[PDB]
């Protein structure tokens, strides 16, 4: 049938140290400064970073979503072609092959992937500019070698029970079970193909399934790193607690664990979009299959 | 520090139920999920269940549904297990087990284990006898006869003397274990110097000590 | 459920030699898959993790490859102190399953047993019983037979014998024998011997004593 919501698609930098994401806050960058709210109010002497992030992080949330919305016209493009090449109804309307529809579509989706890089590249800079005043202003906390790390702690017990609130191992199940008959579906499709004369409606098939892998791929990036977050994050739990250090090494402390709160976070939230969007593939596949046999009269 | 700290030993009659208890410290329960393993001789070992104290929920392998119930008490950061209609295929050493993560499923941190004993016997209490040569080096013998249940802990001169020591299994010989252990030293260390056997038997509450002495005869 | 085969059953290795023990699983369980190490008297240690991920702290002679349904542990040289079952364990699926485990053991020179009898203890006696003691001390193979005889005449009824584990010290077995008597028999009786035959020695060693 129809896809009307072309979410999952992503891109990351040439040094791969970013992830941008259609979702807010379409960095994880901003959860770890939304994570640094936290901890900053927790100590007297940095609460100067409540003026930070209301100018500079609050601007740099709204100048990542003015960026994305910049491609809406590239995105509204290849969610075009995607509407073509996976109804063959819509597809018999027009008269290019489906070998030049796919390179359309391999070309706009990567002129839609991107934009949303290149509009983004200024925000980008901005991101390591704030982590590096975030590092300046901890040094302003009155500690040299005996810096509590009361508040390091505390934040790694709240972290334990947002881990709980995810039903890791559904998800876990859901992909495993998902790529299994994704698999499947793919190996079937080449023998029947052989067996069924229907050109337009295997090729729609086969088209929906490479957008299956697609999204198979970014479900199990993101999945493996909440994984690491939650595993590092409970290690240190379970770990020996120290109750001075360093100033240094605070600061490691809390962007540590603030890295791995965000990428939690950034993770949760796309797994759970990109989950209804292998749903929804799954079941254009299962439809396209019920039409491929069921006119066989 | 996780630590996982269960109750102790269980003689139950066959068809009764029994509760056993772990306590944990360094970690709450309430962040993770709480298992119970089954270790009998000869079997391997068997995954029972486990409980999410979070909220309660429980799963149980299909063998132990019916007859194993899993629960948790956050307050005092205890996990239970209750086994009902018991038979003598049930006695084991049971663990308690802690998940790695909410992402991380496998068994991470275990208790030192319960035994569970279903049997009808009564506790008896050992008898133990000293072994002496038969009247370069020597070898003592202890001999713990008529006792029930399973454990005995049999140690030499208090446990300071763990070298050239061989504590053999217990064997059950019409209803009662026998259990034997022997020691080898140098000649010139005995009888020049004590040499004691110490056997306890906690179901019975009793410690007995036989030093073991040359014979006359 | 998610059947685990664990291959082989038990292993007997020499000292440096490869240890590889399979894992056949009845489903794909992609590389969810756990080995732990049981000693005697301690809970299982686990050693190996999903994805062949070896725990802190494990020496890295360990390792484990597999993903589907075979799965493969090897010990790359063999220690004295890797005697031990292992197990693996599917993580993929509810119900959790283990393997049967293997019972791995050290091939060590052959040894010839020490051999020392014991007559009935003074107490024992008084309490009207009697039970003659035989130690079979630091030996290998295993595999060893013991004959118990009364004024020479063989006698089987009455004896019990229990093994030891292989000694994490020295890697030979123990084998305690104790034949029971009431006190009214043994009292009838002068001589009684141990006798032990093991691999070693093609003749029986022979330990005996007379009540007097
Ligand atoms: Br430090």
């Amino acid at each position: 049938n129809t896809t009307d919501n072309i979410d999952y698609f992503d891109i990351s930098d040439e040094s791969n140290y970013y992830l941008i994401s259609q979702l807010r806050p379409h960095f994880s960058n901003i959860y770890f400064f939304d994570e640094f709210k936290r901890y900053a109010s927790y100590h007297t002497e940095i609460k100067r970073y409540e003026d930070i992030h209301k100018t500079k992080v609050n601007s740099l949330l709204n100048e990542a979503s003015r960026a994305i919305g910049i491609c809406n016209r590239a995105k509204n493009t290849v969610k075009g072609l995607i509407n073509i090449l996976e109804n063959p109804q819509k597809f018999k309307t027009q008269r290019e092959s489906y070998d030049v529809k796919l390179r359309q579509y391999e070309e706009k989706k990567e002129a839609f992937r991107g934009c949303l890089l290149n509009k983004n590249r200024k925000n980008l800079d901005q991101i390591k500019k704030i982590n590096n005043e975030i590092r300046d202003l901890l040094e302003k906390l009155k500690c040299s070698q005996d810096c509590q790390t009361n508040v390091y702690f505390d934040m790694i017990k709240i972290y334990l029970v947002d881990f709980k609130k995810m039903p890791y191992e559904n998800y876990d199940t859901f992909i495993k079970q998902y790529k299994n008959s994704y698999l499947s579906g793919v190996d079937m499709i080449r023998k029947i193909e052989k067996q069924i004369d229907n050109p337009v409606t295997i090729n729609a098939i086969k088209f929906t399934q490479k957008e299956m892998g697609y999204i198979i791929d970014r479900f199990e990036y993101h999945l493996q790193k909440v994984k690491h977050s939650i595993d590092q994050v409970t290690a240190l739990s379970d770990g020996v607690k120290p109750k001075q250090v360093t100033k240094n090494r605070l600061k490691e402390y809390y962007f540590n664990i603030g890295n791995y709160y965000s990428i939690f976070k950034f993770g949760k939230d796309s797994l759970n979009m990109l989950n209804k969007a292998l749903i929804h593939k799954e079941k254009i596949v299962h439809n396209l299959l019920g039409e491929l046999f069921g006119h066989l009269e | 520090e996780v630590q996982l700290q269960q109750s102790g030993a269980e003689l139950v009659k066959p068809g009764a139920s029994v509760k056993l208890s772990c306590t944990a410290s360094g970690f709450n329960i309430k962040d993770h999920f709480m298992h119970w393993v089954k270790q009998r001789t000869a079997q391997g070992l068997e995954w029972i269940g486990r409980i999410d104290p979070e909220d309660g929920e429980t799963k149980y392998a299909p063998k132990f549904q019916g007859t194993a119930t899993i629960t948790a008490d956050t307050s005092s950061n205890t996990a239970y297990l209750q086994l009902s209609s018991l038979t003598s295929e049930d006695t084991a050493v049971y663990y308690c087990a802690r998940s790695g993560s909410v992402s991380s499923p496998w068994f991470a941190y275990w208790g030192q284990g319960t035994l569970v004993t279903v049997s009808a016997a009564k506790t008896t209490a050992p008898s133990v006898y000293p072994l002496a040569p038969v009247c370069s080096s020597v070898t003592l013998g202890c001999l713990v006869k008529g006792y029930f249940p399973e454990p005995v802990t049999l140690t030499w001169n208090s446990g300071s003397l763990s070298s050239g020591v061989h504590t053999f299994p217990a064997v059950l010989q019409s209803d009662l274990y026998t259990l034997s252990s022997s020691v080898t030293v140098t000649s010139s260390t005995w009888p020049s110097q004590s040499i004691t056997c110490n056997v306890a038997h906690p179901a019975s509450s009793t410690k007995v000590d036989k030093k073991i002495e040359p014979r006359g005869p | 459920e998610t059947t685990v085969t664990q291959s082989p059953a038990s292993l007997s290795m020499a000292l440096g030699e490869k240890v590889t023990i399979r894992c056949i699983t009845s489903t794909d369980i992609d590389d969810d898959l756990n080995w732990y190490q049981l000693k005697p008297g301690e809970p299982p240690k686990l050693l190996i993790s999903e994805g062949n991920t070896l725990r802190p702290g494990v020496p890295s002679r360990f390792s484990s490859s597999g993903y589907g349904t075979d799965f493969v542990f090897t010990i790359e040289n063999m220690l004295s102190e890797d005697v031990a079952d292992y197990y693996c364990l599917q993580s993929d699926n509810l119900p959790l399953t283990f393997g049967a485990g293997t019972k791995l053991e050290l091939k060590r020179a052959d040894a010839a047993p020490t051999v020392s009898i014991f007559p009935p203890s003074s107490e024992q006696l008084t309490s009207g019983g009697a039970s003659v003691v035989c130690f079979l001390n630091n030996f290998y193979p295993k595999d060893i037979n013991v004959k118990w005889k009364i004024d020479g005449s063989e006698r089987q009824n009455g004896v019990l014998n229990s093994w030891t584990d292989q000694d994490s010290k020295d890697s030979t077995y123990s084998m305690s024998s104790t034949l029971t008597l009431t006190k009214d028999e043994y009292e009838r009786h002068n001589s009684y011997t141990c006798e032990a035959t093991h691999k070693t020695s093609t003749s029986p060693i022979v330990k005996s004593f007379n009540r007097n």
